[PDB]
């Protein structure tokens, strides 16, 4: 039975080359070619290239030429990745695969029918940032006796994850913090929201609680209506 | 030369899910499917030809450049991401996930304002909040002077509520500082099946 | 009426008995003689459908060029599955012959005449013979030496050209010499000379033909990417000897887009320690023979790959191939197939 046993996850930073392995077994490794497909969540699962054991015949993929080489032993039956001056696009689950149809005198590449069980790798800066937290004003209208909606903005933090609670997690009735996301400039950012009945904005105060442990940092921000 | 559609499909079990792949150039093409935390699996190859371990609730079809992947009566192990294949290219991916159906509720649109602490920062952020709505299909369309934005803005979306089974969405607008000010009007249009016509929230610079 | 079938062929050459040399002493024992008045009957109102990719034929003669060296070359150490064999290992006269394969009782080979066929499809012209023409067993990588050239035009040949792992065979309508040394009196060091004005010109109308196929894309060529010496340089056999020649020189684009003109030297090298193509591993021979070790040979075809990948740019990429030395017996059997007589 056809198996592609893959070396373990790992941790590099920016400018730092990666190597992983790749142990096939159960069939005539000579016979066809191993692929490399990288999957990072949200793109596209990315062709990296083929190898055939032969004579170690390689093709990579054009934007990747110049920093991908892939390689195998003969007697252990294990093809070997190496990526070289990596970045934040790099962070991806690495995979090597192998066509479904593959006999001694003839084969077809492109059916992944065998996938080895991965290799997440996540490349990031060991730099932190701390995030900016900016109150979201309720507006100045929806109803008397209705429902209004306030929050504040988590913006440009890195690395993930932040936390938020509301009165120090005293309020949790119609909270809603929304999934962060990756802006251009490489920081993340979320919003975290809750709707409140209206008559209580004068009364009740509400602060929102940001924590960020990369960076040890944990800010408060009462959140409040503008005066005008 | 790929573009798979749709993005994301949220529907129940028992359901089938529909999904189509255009393609650029005739050819072999496969079926993957995704299940979180786990290697993908080939489920069809060669545009209908089924895999082995794959049921009969798979199948593939085509109609000129359009390849179909239907799954009738979903199960939970259905359920992940699918990818169309051509050659060494893939399509952009489509998203299955469990959807606990409920009736119709409108989403409740709220626009903020940039913050008088960011500004002086040299960027502005303008937010609009979809809050409870169902189902999840729901679009946001960024409006400035009346003209449509493009390009500037990112959306994140919450997971199905456990107690309501609602759905909640968050847009967010930047622009700097010095762009912000230029322009007055400000507007999230909000369309929703929940909703006869288009909502619009919106706000002038300035004026309170 | 008859119909695709594979069966046992056997061979037919002009082999010598008072040769001592490799290939004619295999040939006199597995080989028939030749016919002297061989019959070639023209089919008229027949069209037939053809694979070069899927041709069992090349199936056949693999195992007859293996056999053929595991009998003939054989290492002073054979390393292969962790075990060693050490085996005899004299110098012997090595010179490929002309190799005929022929069909049995009940079967035909079917020959598509067609001047620009690619390989696949449908031929027009088809002819009913018993043998195959002449087809030495050269066994080469990146450049294909010693075979026939394309009646008419270049000819690109590829199971799919919009497949990247599937070998492109570029056959020549014209050769061009390349003129291998190793003077006498550092002993493993050589060269083959080429003539850069025939090769930058045939080089040239290469990459016409490829902009046919490419939608008149810009034609690059570049070195390999990576792999054993056997398919990164130019791999092949004289006299004996095995040589390893660099051929970056032979697909400069700047020559083909002043100065290029004149005799291209590419760096050679004789190896001991090689990787056998045979793919058992690796194999170690004794040091190169005294004297001039010179082989002259026709480059009749070039053996490539394109580059791939989720890209947009306006240029293909191609690189020197091979490693597959099926492939090197498709560029001779492409025209031909084997038949069962109802
Ligand atoms: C052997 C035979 O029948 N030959 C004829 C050929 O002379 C003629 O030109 C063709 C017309 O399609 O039909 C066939
Ligand atoms: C080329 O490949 C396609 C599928 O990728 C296949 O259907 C077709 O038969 C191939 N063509 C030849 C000539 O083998
Ligand atoms: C096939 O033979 C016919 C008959 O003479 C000839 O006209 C035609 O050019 C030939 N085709 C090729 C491809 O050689
Ligand atoms: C060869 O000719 C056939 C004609 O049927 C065509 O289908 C195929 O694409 C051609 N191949 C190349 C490499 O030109
Ligand atoms: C080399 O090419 C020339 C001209 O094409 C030809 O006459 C000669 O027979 C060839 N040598 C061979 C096939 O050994
Ligand atoms: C070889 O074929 C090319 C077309 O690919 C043509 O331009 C050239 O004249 C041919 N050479 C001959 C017939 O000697
Ligand atoms: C090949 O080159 C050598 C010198 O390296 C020369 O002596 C010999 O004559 C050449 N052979 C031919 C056929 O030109
Ligand atoms: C190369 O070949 C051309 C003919 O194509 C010939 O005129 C020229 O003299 C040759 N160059 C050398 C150095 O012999
Ligand atoms: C071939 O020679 C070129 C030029 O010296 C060199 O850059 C290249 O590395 C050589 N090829 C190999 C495989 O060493
Ligand atoms: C290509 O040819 C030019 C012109 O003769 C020469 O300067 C350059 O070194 C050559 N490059 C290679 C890689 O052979
Ligand atoms: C090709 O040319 C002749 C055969 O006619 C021979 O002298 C030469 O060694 C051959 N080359 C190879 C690599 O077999």
């Amino acid at each position: 039975q056809v198996r592609l046993s893959q070396s373990g996850g790992q941790m590099k930073k920016p400018g730092d080359s990666m190597r992983i392995s790749c142990r096939a077994s159960g069939y005539e490794f000579i016979n066809c070619p191993i692929n490399w497909i990288r999957l990072a969540p949200g793109k596209r699962p990315e062709w990296m290239g083929w190898m055939k054991p032969r004579f170690g015949a390689v093709s990579y993929a054009r934007q990747l030429q110049g920093r991908v080489t892939m390689t195998r032993d003969m007697y252990s039956e294990t093809a070997f990745l190496e990526l070289r001056s990596l970045t934040s696009d790099d962070t991806a689950v690495y995979f090597c695969t192998r066509g479904k149809y593959c006999t001694a005198r003839d084969y077809y590449n492109w059916d992944f029918e065998h996938w080895g069980q991965g290799t997440p790798v996540t490349v990031s800066s060991a730099s932190t940032k701390g995030p900016s937290v900016f109150p979201l004003a309720p507006s100045s209208k929806s109803t008397s006796g209705g429902t209004a909606a306030l929050g504040c903005l988590v913006k440009d933090y890195f690395p993930e994850p932040v936390t938020v609670s509301w009165n120090s997690g005293a309020l949790t009735s119609g909270v809603h913090t929304f999934p962060a996301v990756l802006q251009s400039s490489g920081l993340y950012s979320l919003s975290s929201v809750v709707t409140v009945p209206s008559s209580s904005l004068g009364t009740q105060t509400y602060i929102c609680n940001v924590n960020h442990k990369p960076s040890n940092t944990k800010v408060d921000k009462k959140v409040e209506p503008k005066s005008c | 030369v790929l573009t798979q559609s749709p993005g994301t499909l949220s529907l129940s079990p028992g359901e089938t899910a529909i999904i189509s792949c255009r393609t650029s150039q005739y050819g072999s093409l496969a079926w993957y499917q995704q299940r979180p935390g786990q290697a993908p699996r080939l489920v069809i190859y060669s545009g209908s030809t089924r895999a082995a371990g794959i049921p009969d609730r798979f199948s593939g079809s085509r109609w000129g450049p359009d390849y179909t992947l239907t799954i009738s009566n979903l199960e939970s192990g259905d359920f992940g991401v699918y990818y169309c294949q051509q050659y060494e290219f893939f399509g952009q991916g489509t998203k299955v996930q469990v959807d606990i159906k409920r009736t119709v509720a409108a989403p409740s649109v709220f626009i903020f304002p940039p913050s008088d602490e960011q500004l002086k920062s040299g960027t502005a952020s303008v937010v609009c909040l979809l809050n409870n709505f169902y189902p999840r299909e729901a679009k946001v369309q960024w409006k400035v002077d009346n003209a449509l934005q493009s390009g500037n803005s990112q959306e994140s979306v919450t997971e199905q509520d456990s107690k309501d089974s609602t759905y909640s969405l968050s847009s967010t607008l930047t622009l700097s500082k010095a762009d912000y000010e230029k322009h007055k009007v400000y507007a999230c249009e909000v369309t929703h099946q929940g909703l006869s016509s288009p909502v619009t929230k919106s706000f002038n610079r300035g004026e309170c | 009426v008859w119909k695709d079938a594979d069966t046992t062929l056997f061979c037919a050459s002009d082999a010598k008995a008072h040769e001592t040399e490799v290939h004619n002493v295999w040939a006199t024992h597995a080989c028939v003689p030749t016919d002297p008045n061989p019959q070639e009957i023209h089919l008229e109102n027949v069209t037939e459908n053809f694979n070069m990719w899927k041709n069992n034929m090349v199936e056949q003669m693999q195992e007859d060029v293996i056999s053929l060296w595991d009998q003939s070359l054989q290492p002073c150490v054979k390393l292969t599955g962790g075990s060693v064999i050490k085996q005899a290992c004299p110098k012997i006269s090595f010179d490929p012959i002309p190799i005929h394969y022929c069909t049995p009782a009940g079967y035909v080979i079917l020959k598509c005449n067609d001047k620009n066929f690619n390989g696949t499809g449908p031929c027009k012209n088809v002819s009913s013979v018993q043998c195959t023409h002449g087809i030495k067993p050269v066994v080469s990588t990146q450049l294909l030496l010693n075979g026939s050239l394309a009646e008419e035009e270049i000819i690109i040949r590829s199971e799919n050209l919009t497949n990247n792992a599937k070998t492109i065979i570029v056959h020549l309508n014209k050769s061009v010499e390349i003129n291998c040394t190793r003077p006498s009196n550092d002993i493993r060091k050589a060269y083959c000379e080429i003539n850069g004005t025939k090769w930058n010109k045939v080089l040239k109308q290469v990459t016409e033909k490829l902009k046919e196929h490419f939608n008149n894309k810009t034609i690059i060529f570049q070195p390999p990417s990576g792999g054993d010496l056997e398919i990164t340089m130019h791999h092949f056999n004289c006299r004996g000897e095995f040589f390893y020649c660099n051929t970056t020189q032979l697909f400069n684009n700047t020559c083909i887009g002043k100065g290029c003109n004149g005799t291209i030297t590419l760096p050679c090298k004789i190896k001991q320690i090689i990787n056998m193509w045979q793919g058992t591993g690796q194999a170690m021979y004794a040091p190169p023979i005294d004297g001039k070790i010179n082989c002259v040979s026709n480059i009749t075809g070039i053996l490539l790959t394109r580059d791939g990948g989720a890209n947009n740019t306006s240029n293909e990429t191609f690189r020197p191939g091979g490693g597959n030395i099926k492939d090197n017996w498709r560029s001779e059997l492409y025209k031909y197939k084997v038949v069962q007589i109802e």
